[PDB]
């Protein structure tokens, strides 16, 4: 259906990224038209800056440097009711480092009734030369090996210490 | 003796007038055989044609003092008359009395009336009679006025002792009779009709044998009282229990959170009347008569944005459903013990209240829609078995003679049958190739080859009827069934729909040969034969509850019409006319009940629909168990007795066995003579060393620990698996270290058990299955191939884990081997089972190949009418002028034998068949639009299907089932199936509580206060005192609704604090009067934790209602005053019986729940990985779906019940556009399309409910043997 | 719906004469589309005559030749459509009737009453 999946905080530099962001609807049989906007705030500034408007299979772009000729549209396709509202960027720069805010404005249409609602996500990315190993399968693969010769050690001593009791058993007969 | 007859004259009477006279200036049974309306007993010898039907003397000796006399008809029946004068005018001598008497024993008598009971019968079946009837219910009226005056005048009226008024069954008669003429002498036409119908139950006096039936039918009641009172007192706790929990909850609503021209929720609600409004402020899924409902917690129903949840407005089916009064409350739980649509209510509290209550449902439906129900069939049963017993028990005590032999000779037993059986089973197969969409080419070579089979089976005919004599012909039963079939087939081919399927009939044919498929013949004829009175009395009851049914709701159905239709029309269901009223009726006694009972209750009141409903549910469903009963046991044991060996006459098929045994081996010997005419201790200490680890209690330990957690790992892989990344990585490497633990344990057992052992070994070849298959995945996903499609579809198989906990716990074992013993038997009834649903199955797609199709406009989905697009053709052409339109077929018809066998299955467990019917009944023709109940009388196709096919065919599987388990167990020594060592020790010490004589009295304290005490609370006044006041706490709680006032709530609350305090100083005056002494008792300590529990939960209720905000704790906490209630099983001994039978079932249960659970875990894995994402529709929407495993489980333990499942089956059968879309995309998911795989889920559903019935008939006999085994205890 | 009328009523001229009409329809009768309509004809193939109506309130037209004598004398929720007569003449002699529509029922009502005055 649809899974509200928070975005990738890495980006490598001179590579391509997609930025995620993803709003579902509360009940998902309802119909809705969906646009939005991103705004950009750049590290060592505190100002955030409109990039991009979205709105029914046309994508607007503000004319702004760091973002000309980088980014294409990475949301839901074919329809108004826009779940998914991500963006990709193409050829990833020192200036795509900062704070990233995804306003969905979504419009649902009810039997005699009209509700405008209005969503909000925050991104952080951070713009590095060489990608990062999570820490998780760090410690996981660490983990893992860890097991398996702790396990191999433990059967290895029960395995003599049996084998030379027995040994005595059958030398004592 | 034979001499003892004469006639009854004045100088008899005078004689015994004066013997009495003699007794009384003085101042015993009948023989048996001698009693009225019974054959005269052959030592009597026939009677002289002078006497018969005559005035004659007292037989008996001890009706020889008083004034009878008796008369005998040309039948020898025995009819005990009065002498003393009928109404002291006429004499045995008169001449009047004499031809009343001669016309009240007589065969054409009785034929008359019988014959004029039947016709009033098919009568009362008009709901508008023309005006002409009038003169025929006159005629009626005078034949019952003459039948009963010539009673009265025969026997006399009422003074005497054997007179027309002391028979019960001619109160019937006189109420009849005096009910016509007042009806006609007092001018509401329902209530005269519908006593009219009282004239249908003199069936029961007219046709011989029906008293008795009757009578054996009130008698098994009678030993029901225990536990009726049982099944009354835990319906009403586990409806107190769901008021408690669920008051007011199915009043939540979804209301709109902008509200114009400064409205509120108070001031719209008072002004809002129709739906349409309705629709404009509470949210509604589309097509839908209620409001959706929601909750306040995180694991309800939400509400879409832009309203909120709210708890205003009416309860959901016409207001019917709800837990806000006891009486409402204990019709939902009536419902789910009955199990009627309850996953209806299930899913409607889950969405209202939080899926976290479905352990409600989940101890609600094990307690009582099993236990109960297994209760009520142990007692029926022990009824049945007890009178069937008493029964036996009193029964003890030239050219043309030439080629007509030639001919004859050519009719050879073990070939020319066998090729007619042959013959038989090849055109089965023809006939079973039929499907709709077929071509000309294929529709000509079967009609060329049944041309043939008829050709042939006729030829055979003839061959056999001029061999033999014809007279010879006719003289064995078989060879009638062939010539009606034969004929049957001429008169087809010199030509209906049906009548090309009566050939299908053949197929019982194989019943010579096959003993399983002759078992269910037998039974079919019992039906109709040793039991065709008790089949009588139960179309009696049918007829009877259709007719009342019409008479009393008929026209209310059609005057409030729009109560229950939009549309103003007649629904599917009603009462209107005695087809319709016949069906609801059928539909009862399948099982449903719920859902017309709403629309009786809208058009017609609650209380007269109410209690027509429960009669009919409590009277059918009594009579249909007692035929099943009887059924089942007759052609059990009375008719298996191995009279004849087996196929005593030698088969032909056996014959050609025995000849194809000589000539085939044979050949083979003589051609293999043609053949050979033309021509090191250390391994030993390795070993021991590894069956010394492996044995050990530390190892199974550890191997089972990984088992549990490697099979819970599998949980966590869901439709949300990508925003737990730390935990995907974790499993991930999890999966890698269980592949190699499992491998290491593998090669451990290699070493120590040898190849021989191990792979003879049946628990080892399935560890060694997982293994490879988690290997190969492993390496495969290792060296590159992660992303091909077999690959992805062997990774599905993970799933499949679990099963290696099945050897490691022994309740499980023991289980799995009982059903491995079971099989054998359950496969020869499959087979029949099979055969017998295949002959449905092959009517069914010559009757509705292809006629499901239809025009519907795809906004609404409403099918268009027939005078407008009334062609396939003109539905194409309208789908060019108009977008949505479609011309679309149903997903499970009968197109093929397959999808008919799909069909027959969700008609036999009544789940999906309503759509089928209607599609059927609106059937015309191919390429036809449908019109609504063109074939009408095609609901007569699903009756005789179910009847025959489930209630048959259920009584053949139970049958065999007994014998095969009776065997099983004892084999063994008669030793429990479903129990381990230990739990048999358990189950000795639980056995010697319930055996335990009476223990030493408590001996009074010395003190004078104390003393008095003692002999006030061991008095029997002070128990019932407390019986009554708990009875009088239970009525308390049942005074509790929703709604009520303040005053209400204060009052009821310091009436319970009473109790309690009450209940405390009883507690305190045992514990001072008995001292420690008053410990020694289980209920005492029953009685002292109940008053802690009650003591401790109101104050802790009061902390949290008034320093706290959390009402769901607080009705939790409020469920222990329930404790006070369930004392009342102190007082009573026969549910007290019942429960400790529980109890004593409980670890045998616990065993196959733990099978169940693993079972239903491996099918939700499954579900998961297979069913996430297709489309929400039917039975699959937001809350009810296979995304998570929490949510498949909820769908699991639904279908277990097999509640549902053809709605869960449906979104998967979707394949194709516009159906599906296989390039849907998934917001935060790589997976695409929304289809379904429908082989997958046709395999996943099927064999998911046959293996549900399995494990739930094994619950049910375990529950059965251990009734049976304390109850005759 | 069975409409309950008499068939022919006598009243004394000078006193007042209650029209009886009764119906029975199993949907409850909501005053926003109960219709009501009550006729004055002279004979049976006469004119009919307006006099009395219902559409959401009691309308009383106040004919000419009944001059204000015409009042409603039932309840609409009740059941009961009844119309009255103060102060009965001999012109009010004719045939009177109620038509009745109760939504959702699709038949529409009829009654008549044929109102006589003697001396
Ligand atoms: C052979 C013989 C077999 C047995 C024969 C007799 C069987 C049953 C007799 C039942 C008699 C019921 C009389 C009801 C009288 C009545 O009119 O009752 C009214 C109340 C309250 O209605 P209300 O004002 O809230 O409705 C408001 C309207 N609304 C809901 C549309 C919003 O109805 C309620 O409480 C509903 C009470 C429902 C009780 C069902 C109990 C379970 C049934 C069977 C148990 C097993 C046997
Ligand atoms: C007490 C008794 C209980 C009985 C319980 C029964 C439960 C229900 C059982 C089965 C239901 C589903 C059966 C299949 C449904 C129809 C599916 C269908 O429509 O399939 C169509 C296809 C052929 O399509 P086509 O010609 O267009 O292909 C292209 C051909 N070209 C290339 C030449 C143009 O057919 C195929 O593949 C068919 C392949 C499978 C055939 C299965 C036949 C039925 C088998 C067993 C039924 C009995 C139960 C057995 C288990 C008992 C435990
Ligand atoms: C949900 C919210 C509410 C939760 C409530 C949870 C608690 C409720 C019940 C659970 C506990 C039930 C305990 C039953 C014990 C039965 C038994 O086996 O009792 C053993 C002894 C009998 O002692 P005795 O009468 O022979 O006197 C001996 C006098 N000597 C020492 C001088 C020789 O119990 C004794 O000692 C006295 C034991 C007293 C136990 C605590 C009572 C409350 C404070
Ligand atoms: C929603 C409702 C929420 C509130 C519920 C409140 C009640 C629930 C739980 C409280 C349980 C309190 C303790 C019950 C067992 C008491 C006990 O000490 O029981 C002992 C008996 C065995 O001794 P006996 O009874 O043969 O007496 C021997 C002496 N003589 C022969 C002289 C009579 O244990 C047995 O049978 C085992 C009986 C087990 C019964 C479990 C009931 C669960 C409900
Ligand atoms: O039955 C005879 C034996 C049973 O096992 P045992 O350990 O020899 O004897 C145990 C017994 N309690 C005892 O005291 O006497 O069992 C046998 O004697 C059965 C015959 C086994 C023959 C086959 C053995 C093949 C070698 C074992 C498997 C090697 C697998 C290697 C895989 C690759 C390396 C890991
Ligand atoms: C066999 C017996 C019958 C089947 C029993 C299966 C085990 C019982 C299976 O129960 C699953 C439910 O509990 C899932 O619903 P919950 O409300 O618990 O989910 C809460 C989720 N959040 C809100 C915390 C995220
Ligand atoms: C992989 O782990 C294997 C261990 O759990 C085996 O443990 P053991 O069963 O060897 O524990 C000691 C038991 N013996 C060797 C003393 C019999
Ligand atoms: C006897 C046989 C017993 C077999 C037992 C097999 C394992 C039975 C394991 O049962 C519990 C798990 O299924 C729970 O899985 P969940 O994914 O619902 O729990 C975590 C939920 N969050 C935290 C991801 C939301
Ligand atoms: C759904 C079906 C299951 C519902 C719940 C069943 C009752 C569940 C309640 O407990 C059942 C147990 O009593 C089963 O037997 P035991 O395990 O107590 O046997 C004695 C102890 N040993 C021998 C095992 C050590
Ligand atoms: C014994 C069995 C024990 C386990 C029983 C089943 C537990 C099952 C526990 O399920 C927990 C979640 O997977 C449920 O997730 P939901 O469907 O509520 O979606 C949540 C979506 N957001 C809010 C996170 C975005
Ligand atoms: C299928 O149904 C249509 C219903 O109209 C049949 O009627 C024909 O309809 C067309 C278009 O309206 C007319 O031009 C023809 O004259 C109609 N036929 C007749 C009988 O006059 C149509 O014939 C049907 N077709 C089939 C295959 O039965
Ligand atoms: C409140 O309701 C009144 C009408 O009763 C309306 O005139 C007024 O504008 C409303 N005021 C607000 C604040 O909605
Ligand atoms: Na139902």
């Amino acid at each position: 259906g649809c899974v509200e999946v928070d975005s990738e905080t890495e980006a490598v530099y001179g590579m391509t990224f997609k930025i995620l962001c993803i709003s579902c609807k509360r009940r998902s049989e309802t119909n809705a038209e969906t646009f939005t906007e991103w705004t950009f705030r750049q590290k060592g500034t505190e100002e955030f800056v409109k990039i991009l408007r979205y709105e029914n299979e046309v994508l607007q772009l503000e004319e702004d440097e760091r973002f000309e000729g980088r980014v294409v549209w990475n949301g839901s396709r074919g329809t108004k009711d826009l779940q998914d509202l991500s963006i990709f960027i193409t050829n990833v720069t020192y200036n795509h480092s900062g704070d990233y805010e995804c306003h969905v404005y979504r419009l649902l249409f009810f039997e005699n009734y009209e509700h405008n609602t209005s969503v909000v996500k925050k991104i952080h990315i951070e713009v590095v030369d060489k990608a990062n190993r999570d820490m998780a399968s760090i410690v996981s693969e660490i983990m893992m090996y860890v097991l398996i010769v702790v396990l191999t050690i433990w059967l290895v001593a029960e395995m003599i210490y049996c084998y030379k009791k027995i040994a005595a058993a059958t030398e004592t007969a | 003796g034979p001499q003892s007859f004469v006639h009854f004259t004045k100088q008899s009477l005078a004689l015994i007038e004066q013997r009495i006279a003699e007794r009384k200036s003085k101042e015993p049974k009948p023989s048996s055989d001698l009693e009225a309306g019974k054959q005269l007993p052959f030592i009597y010898g026939d009677i002289p044609p002078g006497m018969v039907s005559e005035p004659l003397e007292d037989l008996d000796p001890y009706y020889a003092d008083k004034k009878t006399f008796i008369v005998l008809n040309k039948g020898k029946t025995i009819f005990r008359f009065n002498a003393t004068p009928a109404l002291y005018m006429l004499s045995p001598f008169s001449p009047l009395r004499r031809i009343s008497i001669k016309i009240l024993v007589h065969s054409l008598f009785s034929m008359l009336i019988m014959c004029t009971i039947l016709t009033n019968c098919i009568f009362m079946t008009m709901n508008n009679p023309p005006d002409w009837t009038k003169n025929v219910e006159y005629t009626f009226t005078g034949i019952y006025t003459f039948e009963s005056l010539v009673k009265i005048l025969a026997r006399g009226f009422c003074v005497g002792e054997f007179t027309f008024l002391r028979d019960p069954w001619n109160w019937l008669d006189f109420v009849v009779i005096v009910f016509a003429y007042l009806t006609e002498f007092v001018n509401n036409v329902s209530a005269l009709r519908t006593f009219r119908v009282l004239r249908a139950l003199k069936t029961i006096s007219v046709i011989p044998g029906l008293k008795t039936i009757v009578g054996a039918l009130i008698q098994s009641v009678k030993k029901l009282s225990d536990v009726m009172i049982l099944t009354v007192f835990c319906l009403s706790v586990f409806a107190l229990i769901g008021l408690q929990l669920f008051m007011g909850n199915l009043k939540h609503k979804c209301f709109r959170n902008s509200l114009e021209n400064n409205e509120t929720l108070e001031s719209i609600m008072n002004t809002l009347e129709s739906e349409e409004d309705f629709r404009k402020y509470f949210y509604y899924l589309e097509g839908s008569k209620d409001a959706l409902l929601c909750g306040f917690s995180t694991d309800s129903g939400q509400c879409p944005e832009g309203y909120t949840c709210v708890k205003i407005g009416r309860n959901p089916d016409y207001g019917y459903t709800s837990f806000d009064t006891f009486s409402w409350a204990f019709l939902a739980l009536f419902r789910l013990m009955t199990q009627d649509y309850w996953e209806n209510l299930y899913q409607q509290t889950l969405r209202a209240a939080g899926k976290t209550y479905m352990i409600f449902f989940v101890v609600v439906i094990f307690l009582g829609s099993f236990y109960l129900i297994n209760l009520i069939l142990a007692v029926v049963a022990m009824a049945y078995e007890e009178q069937n017993q008493a029964n036996i028990e009193e029964a003890k005590q030239p050219y043309w003679i030439k080629f007509k032999k030639c001919i004859y000779f050519i009719v050879m037993d073990p070939f020319v049958d066998l090729a007619i059986t042959i013959c038989i089973v090849l055109n089965t197969l023809f006939m079973a190739m039929e499907h709709h969409p077929m071509t000309e080419e294929f529709k000509n070579v079967l009609a060329i080859g049944n041309l043939v089979f008829t050709g042939i089976f006729a030829a055979e005919m003839v061959l056999k009827l001029i061999a033999m004599d014809p007279y010879e012909y006719f003289q064995v039963g078989w060879n009638i069934f062939d010539s009606l079939i034969v004929t049957l087939s001429l008169v087809e081919l010199f030509l209906l729909s049906v009548l090309r399927s009566f050939r299908l009939l053949r197929v019982f044919k194989l019943a010579k040969s096959w003993p399983t498929l002759n078992m269910l013949i037998k039974i079919i004829g019992n039906s109709v034969g040793a039991l065709g009175n008790l089949t009588l009395v139960l179309a009696i009851i049918v007829f009877i509850f259709a007719v009342v049914g019409m008479q009393l709701f008929g026209k209310s159905y059609k005057e409030c019409v729009c109560k229950i239709n939009d549309d103003c029309t007649l629904p599917r269901w009603h009462m209107n006319d005695f087809f319709h009223s016949f069906l609801i009726v059928f539909r009862v006694l399948c099982g449903e009940w719920i859902e017309t009972m709403w629309d009786c209750m809208e058009v017609a009141g609650q209380a007269m629909c109410l209690i027509v409903y429960m009669m009919v549910m409590v009277i059918g469903n009594l009579v249909v168990l007692n035929l099943f009963l009887a059924l089942l046991l007759s052609s059990f044991s009375s008719d298996n007795l191995t009279a004849i060996e087996e196929d005593p006459d030698a088969n032909n098929l056996q014959i050609a066995v025995t000849r194809i045994k000589k000539g085939i081996n044979y050949v083979k010997q003589t051609l293999r003579e043609f053949i050979l005419k033309a021509f090191g201790k250390i391994w030993w200490n390795i070993r021991k060393t590894c069956y010394k680890i492996v044995e050990h209690s530390w190892f199974e330990s550890f191997i089972v620990l990984m088992i549990l957690l490697s099979s819970g790992a599998l949980a966590f892989e869901d439709i949300y698996i990508e925003r737990k990344k730390t935990i995907k990585i974790i499993l991930e490497y999890a999966d890698k270290i269980f592949t190699y633990i499992f491998i290491l344990e593998m090669l451990l057992k290699w070493i120590a058990y040898g190849y021989k052992t191990y792979f003879t070994n049946a628990w080892c070849w399935l560890d060694f299955l997982i293994v490879d298959v988690s290997l190969v995945t492993l390496v495969a996903n290792t060296l590159g191939y992660s992303d091909l499609g077999p690959i992805k579809s062997l990774r599905t198989l993970r799933a499949l884990r679990p099963l290696r906990a099945l050897s490691r716990f022994e309740g499980m074992r023991v289980v799995v081997n009982a059903l491995i013993g079971a099989i054998p038997s359950i496969m020869n009834v499959l087979l029949v089972c099979l055969i017998f649903w295949l002959i449905f199955s092959i009517m069914g797609v010559n009757l509705f190949a292809g006629k499901f199709y239809e025009c519907i406009n795809t906004t609404d989905g409403s099918r268009f009418p027939a005078s407008q697009v009334p062609n396939r053709s003109e539905c194409f052409a309208l789908m060019n002028v108009s977008q949505n339109v479609r011309w679309k077929n149903l997903k499970v018809n009968f197109d093929n034998v397959g999808l008919g066998y799909l069909s027959l299955l969700q008609v036999a467990t009544f789940k999906g068949w309503t759509i089928i019917m209607y599609a059927a009944v609106d059937s015309v023709n191919v390429d036809k639009q449908p019109k609504y109940e063109y074939s009408l009388y095609m609901y007569i196709y699903f009756v005789v299907f179910i009847i025959f096919g489930s209630f048959f065919t259920l009584n053949l599987f139970i049958g065999v089932i007994i014998d095969n388990f009776n065997q099983q167990k004892k084999k063994l020594g008669g030793q429990d199936i479903f129990m381990t060592e230990e739990q048999k020790k358990y189950y000795n010490a639980m056995k010697k509580l319930g055996s335990k004589k009476p223990q030493k009295p408590i001996p009074r304290p010395g003190n004078k206060i104390q003393g008095c005490i003692f002999d006030l609370v061991t008095n029997q006044a002070f128990d019932i005192s407390i019986m009554v006041l708990i009875c009088l706490n239970m009525v308390t709680m049942m005074v509790e609704k929703e709604g009520q006032s303040q005053h209400m709530t204060e009052v009821l609350y310091w009436i319970n604090v009473v109790f309690i305090i009450l209940f405390t100083g009883e507690c305190v005056l045992k514990l001072i009067s008995l001292r420690h002494y008053y410990f020694t008792v289980g209920w005492n300590i029953f009685d002292f934790v109940v008053v802690i529990i009650s003591i401790v939960g109101m104050f802790l209720a009061d902390l949290i209602e008034t320093y706290f905000v959390s009402p769901t704790l607080f009705r939790v906490i409020r469920l222990a005053r329930i404790g006070r209630i369930l004392r009342l099983v102190k007082g009573a001994k026969g549910i007290r019986t019942l429960l400790f039978a529980l109890m004593m079932s409980l670890p045998a249960l616990f065993n196959i729940g733990l099978l169940l659970f693993l079972v239903m875990f491996i099918y939700a894995i499954f579900g998961m990985s297979n069913f996430a994402y297709v489309k929400k529709e039917d039975g699959i929407n937001d809350m009810f779906n296979f995304e998570t495993f929490g949510n498949s489980m909820i769908c699991l333990f639904q279908i277990t019940t097999s509640a549902g499942w053809d709605g869960l089956l449906a979104p998967i059968l979707n394949s194709k556009p516009p159906d599906c879309d296989p390039k849907k995309v998934h917001p935060g998911s790589s997976v695409e399309g929304d289809c379904g795989n429908p082989s997958v889920g046709i395999f996943y559903f099927v064999s998911y409910i046959i293996i549900s019935f399995l494990v739930v008939v094994n619950m049910y006999i375990a529950v059965i043997l251990e009734n049976f085994s304390v109850a005759t205890e | 719906m069975e409409v309950t009328v008499p068939a022919t009523l006598n009243v004394l001229n000078g006193s007042d004469a209650r029209l009886p009409c009764t119906f029975n329809s199993c949907y409850t009768v909501n005053h926003k589309q109960f219709s009501l309509n009550w006729t004055y004809q002279e004979c049976n193939n006469c004119s009919e005559e307006m006099f009395l109506q219902f559409r959401m309130k009691i309308i009383n037209l106040k004919l000419e030749r009944f001059q204000d004598r015409v009042e409603f004398s039932g309840n609409p929720s009740k059941y009961d459509v009844s119309v009255m007569l103060r102060n009965v003449q001999p012109e009010d002699e004719g045939i009177y009737n109620c038509y009745i529509m109760n939504p959702p029922d699709r038949h529409r009502g009829h009654g008549k009453i044929h109102l006589q005055v003697l001396m």
